[PDB]
């Protein structure tokens, strides 16, 4: 089912189908770490959490973080037998590619080298970005987890104008939902579910199945499995409370919800596995 | 890269150089965009990563095809379909005689099909100008140079300001709008349409304010009625002179009533009301060229 309104600029069912067809070109493997027997899932969580901190320090967009997450998971699924000391290099190079794709004025190469505390040189990062992009067949335009939440928040706050391209929704609930997704992406089992399903199931936890179906197009049966999985993560967020919208020096306030944040989510990830 | 023999240098930009090349075995000719990685301080340029990833997912008969990406030595070669002519050179060659109306219609139709395909894949071209529109020997014309392109989200956020070459730049860009999307490409194509008809650039400004005033002098100075919110835009000034819209009989004399209607809708001030590429394909100007498909009212 399709939740987009009629679009002045294209056939709504055309735009939606292309979005949907794209998610079948971009494969995910929730078990790819079995290709690397020397790695454990917590290592991926620690790496991704670190990239989140890096994004906040440089005021990178959430979209940039989730591209990096997607490049890392898809790249690892093409490789074998990676050791843990190589993880920082693959992650930061994933974020380098992502920042160059997404930001107007990305950070410079040496800045990406700088935040590794000298464990990764600029030269190593340039080598790794070419290996990643070649292994990914230069397929670098996924629909991220956070991009789906963006679509869902617009549709929920549509007027009778049905204008879908100019953003209009509360920043504070967007970040609260993104916080559940940021926790959830740390667990590799999230990849069992399509990114659009993950995002809709997070939105359901902050609203209802009626709103979820209205803005995502999916029926309760499609997301029931995901919602049940997300259950502990959602409660761990609920026990600790809802986060506050942050202001960022040099970021206009109408873009402030799009900047990636970071908190002690590895602690919260433990409780969810209980 | 051994099977390809460089034949001639055909282009040059900040990224690198474009060559024409001939396959030694098959006799196939291609265009090679060469990027020298030893000269690049930030690795693969952002513009090349974007263009490659976008074109990997934008296969269409009216978009110049990316055939291959080859990393060899300290070099990255982008291998493209080769076309022997661009619209800018074709217009200049046709300046004294004119381009026949059926070919103008056929070319515009094709460019709108390529653009409608970009926009439904949520891609903005953002640098549509006659030098980027390539022509082959079989009557086809194709969008090229996606180095300035950008996928847009649904909804968009604020993207790179001051895009598009000046003569083809939409008025909302010139007045400093926060958000933009597909309307900027339609404006450019409208300028190009008029330029094919009259064989002169429609708005050849030499500065941002001169470009804007050339637009105002032809289309009339916009106000809140024709363009709600124009008076609240960052670069708008109440001191702008008030000019009256010119009769399109004088702007595009050769063009019939259908063409004048389509051009007016492509040059609507309000980006929310400017015609889409898909809708433009349904315009009566093309009623002879195309036949609609039955629509499923479900
Ligand atoms: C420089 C180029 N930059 C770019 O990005 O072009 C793409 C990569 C190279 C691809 C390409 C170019 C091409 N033929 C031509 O240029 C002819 C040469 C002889 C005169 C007329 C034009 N066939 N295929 C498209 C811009 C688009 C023209």
């Amino acid at each position: 089912g399709s939740p987009l309104p009629v679009l002045s600029w294209a056939n709504r069912e055309e735009v939606w189908k292309i979005m949907l067809n794209k998610e079948k070109t971009y494969l995910r493997d929730q078990h790819f770490l079995e290709q690397h027997p020397l790695l454990q899932p917590k290592m991926r969580a620690i790496l991704l959490d670190w990239l989140m901190e890096v994004c906040e320090v440089y005021k990178l967009h959430r979209e940039t973080f989730y591209l990096a997450q997607d490049f890392f998971d898809r790249y690892m699924a093409t490789q074998e037998n990676v050791v843990k000391t190589l993880l920082q290099l693959i992650g930061i190079s994933s974020l380098f590619i992502a920042a160059k794709l997404e930001e107007i004025y990305p950070p410079k190469l040496h800045q990406f080298a700088y935040v590794t505390d000298g464990a990764c040189s600029g030269d190593e990062i340039l080598t790794m970005e070419l290996m990643i992009m070649k292994a990914l067949k230069w397929r670098l335009s996924p629909l991220t987890i956070v991009s789906w939440l963006n679509v869902y928040m617009q549709v929920a706050y549509l007027n009778d104008l049905h204008e879908v391209l100019l953003p209009q929704y509360p920043q504070q609930i967007f970040i609260q939902i993104a916080e559940l997704l940021d926790l959830c992406v740390l667990d590799v089992d999230c990849l069992e579910f399509p990114y659009g399903i993950l995002a809709a199931s997070a939105l359901y936890h902050f609203s209802s199945s009626e709103l979820m179906q209205k803005v995502s197009g999916y029926q309760w049966c499609d997301i029931e499995n995901c919602v049940k999985w997300m259950v502990p993560f959602a409660m761990v967020i609920r026990e600790t409370g809802s986060s506050k919208l942050k202001h960022f020096r040099g970021v206009a306030d109408e873009d402030a919800h799009n900047i990636q944040t970071h908190r002690d989510s590895l602690d919260l990830l433990d409780k969810a596995r209980a | 890269m051994e099977n390809f023999q460089k034949v001639e240098k055909i282009g040059e930009g900040t990224y690198g150089v474009v060559y024409k090349a001939r396959n030694k075995l098959t006799g196939e000719v291609v265009a090679l965009k060469k990027i020298r990685l030893d000269t690049e301080t930030e690795g693969v340029p952002s513009t090349a990563i974007r263009e490659i990833s976008l074109l990997k997912e934008l296969n269409h008969p009216n978009i110049v095809k990316l055939l291959d990406v080859i990393h060899t030595e300290n070099k990255l070669y982008l291998v493209f379909e080769f076309l022997h002519q661009d619209l800018k050179k074709f217009m200049d060659a046709s300046a004294l005689t004119g381009i026949p109306l059926p070919l103008i219609k056929s070319y515009l139709f094709q460019l709108l099909q390529g653009l409608a395909f970009c926009h439904s894949h949520r891609v903005l071209h953002r640098d549509l100008k006659p030098q980027n529109l390539l022509i082959n020997t079989e009557g086809a014309i194709k969008l090229a140079d996606f180095g300035l392109a950008r996928a847009f989200g649904v909804p968009v956020r604020t993207y790179t300001h001051e895009v598009v070459t000046l003569w083809y730049r939409a008025p909302e860009i010139l007045l400093g709008c926060k958000y933009y999307s597909t309307a900027v490409d339609i404006w450019s194509l409208g300028c190009i349409f008029a330029e094919m008809v009259t064989r002169r650039a429609l708005f050849p400004g030499d500065s941002e304010i001169d470009q804007l005033f050339r637009i105002f002098r032809t289309l009339g100075t916009p106000d809140e009625v024709v363009w709600p919110g124009v008076t609240s835009m960052p670069d708008y000034k109440p001191s702008f002179p008030k000019w009256a819209r010119q009769d399109f009989s004088k702007v595009v004399p050769p063009l019939d009533e259908d063409g004048r209607s389509l051009l007016s809708q492509m040059l609507h001030y309000d980006p929310n009301k400017r015609i889409s590429a898909k809708a433009a394909l349904a315009h009566p100007f093309f009623q002879d060229v195309t036949k609609p498909v039955p629509h499923l009212r479900l």
